[PDB]
RNA sequence: AGGGGAUCGAAGAUGAUCAGAUACCGUCGUAGUCUUAACCAUAAACUAUGCCGACUAGGGAUCGGGUGGUGUUUUUUUAAUGACCCACUCGGCACCUUACGAGAAAUCAAAGUCUUUGGGUUCUGGGGGGAGUAUGGUCGCAAGGCUGAAACUUAAAGGAAUUG
RNA sequence: GGUCGGAUUUCCAACGGGGCCUUUCCUUCUGGCUAACCUUGAGUCCUUGUGGCUCUUGGCGAACCAGGACUUUUACUUUGAAAAAAUUAGAGUGUUCAAAGCAGGCGUAUUGCUCGAAUAUAUUAGCAUGGAAUAAUAGAAUAGGACG
RNA sequence: AGGAUAGUGGCCUACCAUGGUUUCAACGGGUAACGGGGAAUAAGGGUUCGAUUCCGGAGAGGGAGCCUGAGAAACGGCUACC
């Protein structure tokens, strides 16, 4: 009968199985521990703001060799310490220190991306401003 | 098969197709009846009647040459048994190996064999109370199972 | 119920409304107070001509039966006047197609005109609120043999 | 052999076979009437006896229990059926 | 132990057919597993089948005429409806014209089609194509 | 905890070797090895293959039981019995050939009768680590056993086979 | 094919339901049914057929109403019903198209006429109903059995 | 048995009995749970969602209590406490 049960009044079996062995995938898991909203930095949001404390140089992982200009930041809900890498060929000067920072997921659903280690998320907007703007010219960051 | 060991074995009788027989049985149903009656009075179980009167005499099936099966018969002549035979057996062979349990503590595959019969015994046990030939609640309680096969 | 204490309380059991008149003796002493509860149930004999009170019977009680007729096992016996039944069900579950045996105890006033014992089957009325659980009475018993015929002490 | 007549085997094939495995099981033993040394009564005697058989005039044996078919007892004649 | 003598006897018929034999044995032999053989026979999935009568459930001989792809049973019984026969013929049935599913009705065991003419329903037995 | 403690022998000693050798090698040597009365409950406890049932191919050997040969053999010359031979049969430990069929393959008569997917039923797994860790519970004198996560980290880890 | 390859029909065939007979329950007693009239006093006025008859020889008054010497239980399946509207699928309709909406359309606009606003699905449980294969259950064994 | 209620009912009281649920998962814990009609996706089976246009329920900072009234334990009513 290839192991699992087959009779007709064997519901309660086939769904108490299938309850106990959904255990063993990482969504569901994660999804009904609610490990986003209990153990994550940003507390299960999509985005997140904070401040930047301090402007970081991380070594890339090998093969690679880079400086990757990432900045640490306290988010404002949690009052959590982050990294959060700066993209794009400058942008770090941009960022400065004590600036508030929207930052984001990077897509690799936590999981640090390519050769940057520990680093999952980016920022996305720096003192209310897109860094796409700032770096293409479109618009300038507020002084005053 | 082998509900309590891992033996596969067949060997069984094979009855005969006819169901009316054997056409070299002169004797009477009813002298076949009181012949297992006077058996009975002997104090034998129906196993050992319907060996004696297969080997002794020509009785091939009891319930052939007769009208009906031998603990029927002897149920209709009021010498049925208080417990049934399988079940008497069964409570028998667990008083031996307690008692040779009770000399022999060291006897370990004694106290496992003894668990395998306890067992069976309480499977018939539950059986014979379902269709009734046990009073409910009977029960083989094993410290004074002696008294009811000796 | 003729006999057994029947004014076994502090206060005098009788049926309300109904008077003997202590002047007029008519050769019964009794004006025992019946209907039949509908639906084709039998009113027992052994509530006609008992004389058990039972203000919950539905022969001789206030109560009415209407709304769910049901059927059960009886699986407790120990409360006065009133048993618990077992009422087994088969529960579909789409996703597998198959069912998984479910079970509802459900408690249930018993008149003093019927026997019951833990195993008898049972047809139970809907009245109205009896305790706190209770929301049938008992129309009907049918435990006809036991299969208890067998199982005597043998010569 | 892909083609055969599993409802007319042949009656060698079928002596052949297990007496459970035939197409209609049945038994493979006999009874056997016996004349002991002594008396010409008859008595009956099953071929896998398992009882030490014994007669009334010679009432010690006319078979001896074997794990198969019994054996006679060396003084006796017998005929199938 | 034995829990499907029906679906013994399908396997024995499938075992059978896939080797070639224009003839198979079947042990025990219910009044279902006729039923089932007739329907396979009207529809010229087998040929003639014997009943072997011994006392205890009787075998079954049944001529096998190459054309059967696969019997099957499924087990459980399922309740079928009406309207879910179809999509057990689209989970079983080769193609859409050809092959059958055989049920169990009050109304009698038979096939899927028989069973759309005279709209009843009930269990399934198995399959045949 | 008693008894026993010949032997070999975690520990330890010692002689060597070597850069070192607290290892392999040599000689001793406590515990242990044995037993009794209790514990413990774990092994690559392995066929790494749950159990019950059915069916699908050929062969010879073998163990246990049985059945049958105007078959050998010793014992009185041969009766019998034993032993052996032959032919069957049930049950068992296995083996050989082939690949129907299966498999990623190695290989497998089951690991076959699976997308032509359902005989019954129990247990277990869901990438690699973290980790059989932490915590709680429970068992145990203890050693420990059973139950047993997560945070975090990672693009592989792995299986079988091919060429070098 | 007598309407320039399209009704009709025991020529029938193939499906599907029901009743009856073959040893064949369809329980039941009260009373109004008065048989597709078991049994054709009076009558076969159609040029021959086995497709169409009148007050009937006390006429099994068994062709439905409301009460049992009346109730084995259950699963399953069929049909029906119920499952608010919106929504879903979907019928109709030139919102200029479409998403939509439930509108609209036609005159003789001289005195108003008219089509719609369907249908299906809606799961389990409960309710009514047909079926009686499948799978359980119960029955007469110290007869405390049925028939009467 | 009485009381209370619009009325049934341990709703409450007096007396009495020892019951009631549960491995067919009681009791407890969690819920980033109001429930349903529904929504997204989907070959079929499924998976996830539904605070939110309709239906039902609950609440008006948190509790409790009450007046008027057919109807509220009402909060754009009152009383008290926090
Ligand atoms: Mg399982
Ligand atoms: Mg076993
Ligand atoms: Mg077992
Ligand atoms: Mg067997
Ligand atoms: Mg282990
Ligand atoms: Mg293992
Ligand atoms: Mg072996
Ligand atoms: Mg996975
Ligand atoms: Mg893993
Ligand atoms: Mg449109
Ligand atoms: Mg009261
Ligand atoms: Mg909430
Ligand atoms: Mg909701
Ligand atoms: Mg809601
Ligand atoms: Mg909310
Ligand atoms: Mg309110
Ligand atoms: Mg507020
Ligand atoms: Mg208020
Ligand atoms: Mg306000
Ligand atoms: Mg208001």
């Amino acid at each position: 009968g290839k192991g699992k049960p087959r009779g007709l009044n064997s519901a309660r079996k086939l769904r108490v199985h299938r309850r106990n062995n959904r255990w063993a995938e990482n969504n569901y898991k994660k999804r009904l521990l609610g490990t986003a909203f209990k153990s994550s930095p940003f507390g299960g949001s999509s985005h997140a703001k904070g401040i930047v404390l301090e402007k970081l140089g991380i070594e890339s992982k090998q093969p690679n060799s880079a400086i990757r200009k990432c900045v640490r930041v306290q988010l404002i809900k949690n009052g959590k310490k982050v990294t959060a890498f700066v993209p794009n060929d400058g942008c770090l000067n941009f960022v400065d220190e004590n600036d508030e920072v929207l930052l984001a997921g990077f897509g690799r659903k936590g999981k640090a991306k390519g050769d940057i280690p520990g680093v999952r998320f980016k920022v996305v907007k720096v003192s209310g401003v897109s860094l796409l703007a700032l770096w293409k010219e479109k618009k300038e960051k507020p002084r005053s | 098969g082998r509900m309590h060991s891992a033996g596969k074995g067949i060997s069984s009788s094979a009855i005969p197709y006819s169901r009316n027989a054997p056409a070299w049985f002169k004797l009477s149903s009813e002298s076949v009846i009181e012949q297992i009656v006077k058996y009975a009075r002997k104090g034998l179980t129906p196993s050992q009647i319907g060996v004696l009167l297969r080997d002794a005499h020509g009785v091939t099936q009891a319930r052939v040459i007769t009208g009906n099966k031998i603990m029927r018969i002897l149920k209709s002549n009021g010498l049925a048994p208080e417990i049934p035979e399988d079940l008497y057996y069964l409570i028998k062979k667990a008083v031996s190996v307690r008692k040779h349990l009770e000399r022999n503590r060291k006897d370990k595959d004694a106290k496992f064999r003894l668990i395998l019969i306890e067992s069976r015994i309480h499977r018939l046990a539950r059986y014979y109370r379902t269709v009734a030939v046990l009073p409910p609640n009977w029960k083989y309680e094993s410290a004074t199972a002696s008294a009811l096969v000796n | 119920s003729t006999e057994l204490t029947v004014q076994s309380e502090r206060a005098f059991q009788k049926q309300p409304h109904i008077f003997n008149n202590p002047k007029v003796k008519t050769s019964k002493r009794t004006k025992r107070w019946y209907k039949n509860a509908g639906l084709g149930f039998k009113t027992p004999k052994t509530a006609i001509e008992g004389s058990y009170i039972d203000k919950k019977c539905p022969f001789t009680g206030l109560v009415s039966i209407r709304g769910k007729i049901l059927t059960g096992t009886v699986v407790s016996t120990k409360m006065h006047r009133t048993i618990v039944i077992r009422r087994a069900y088969l529960h579909y579950i789409p996703k597998y197609n198959r069912y998984e045996k479910r079970h509802k105890n459900v408690p249930v006033h018993v008149s003093p005109a019927f026997r019951v014992q833990v195993g008898d089957i049972v047809t139970v009325g809907q009245c109205r609120p009896i305790s706190k659980t209770v929301r049938f009475n008992v129309v009907k018993v049918s435990a006809a043999a036991g299969k208890a015929n067998k199982q005597f002490a043998k010569f | 052999v892909l083609v055969q007549d599993l409802l007319h085997p042949t009656a060698a094939s079928e002596a052949r076979k297990h007496k459970l495995k035939t197409l209609v099981q049945g038994p493979r033993s006999y009874f056997l009437d016996v004349k002991c040394p002594g008396c010409l009564n008859i008595t009956t005697v099953f071929s896998h006896a398992q009882t030490a058989v014994t007669c009334e005039s010679c009432s010690t044996i006319l078979c001896t229990p074997t794990g198969g078919k019994a054996k006679l007892s060396e003084g006796t004649s017998f005929r199938r059926k | 132990t034995r829990s499907s003598v029906l679906a013994d006897a399908l396997n024995a018929i499938n075992n059978a057919e896939k080797t070639g034999k224009r003839q198979v044995l079947i042990r025990p032999s219910s009044k279902v597993i006729i039923k089932f053989l007739q329907v396979m026979q009207k529809h010229g999935y087998i040929g003639e089948f014997e009943y072997i009568d011994d006392h205890r459930s009787g075998k079954i001989v049944v001529q096998l005429n190459g054309r059967l792809n696969k019997c099957g049973v499924i087990s459980p019984r399922f309740n079928v409806k009406i309207g879910d026969i179809e999509k057990w013929t689209a989970n079983l049935l080769p193609a859409r014209q050809f092959g059958y599913v055989i049920l169990t009705t009050s109304a009698g065991i038979m096939d899927h089609e028989e069973a759309r003419r005279k709209h009843v329903s009930g269990k399934i037995l198995g399959f045949v194509y």
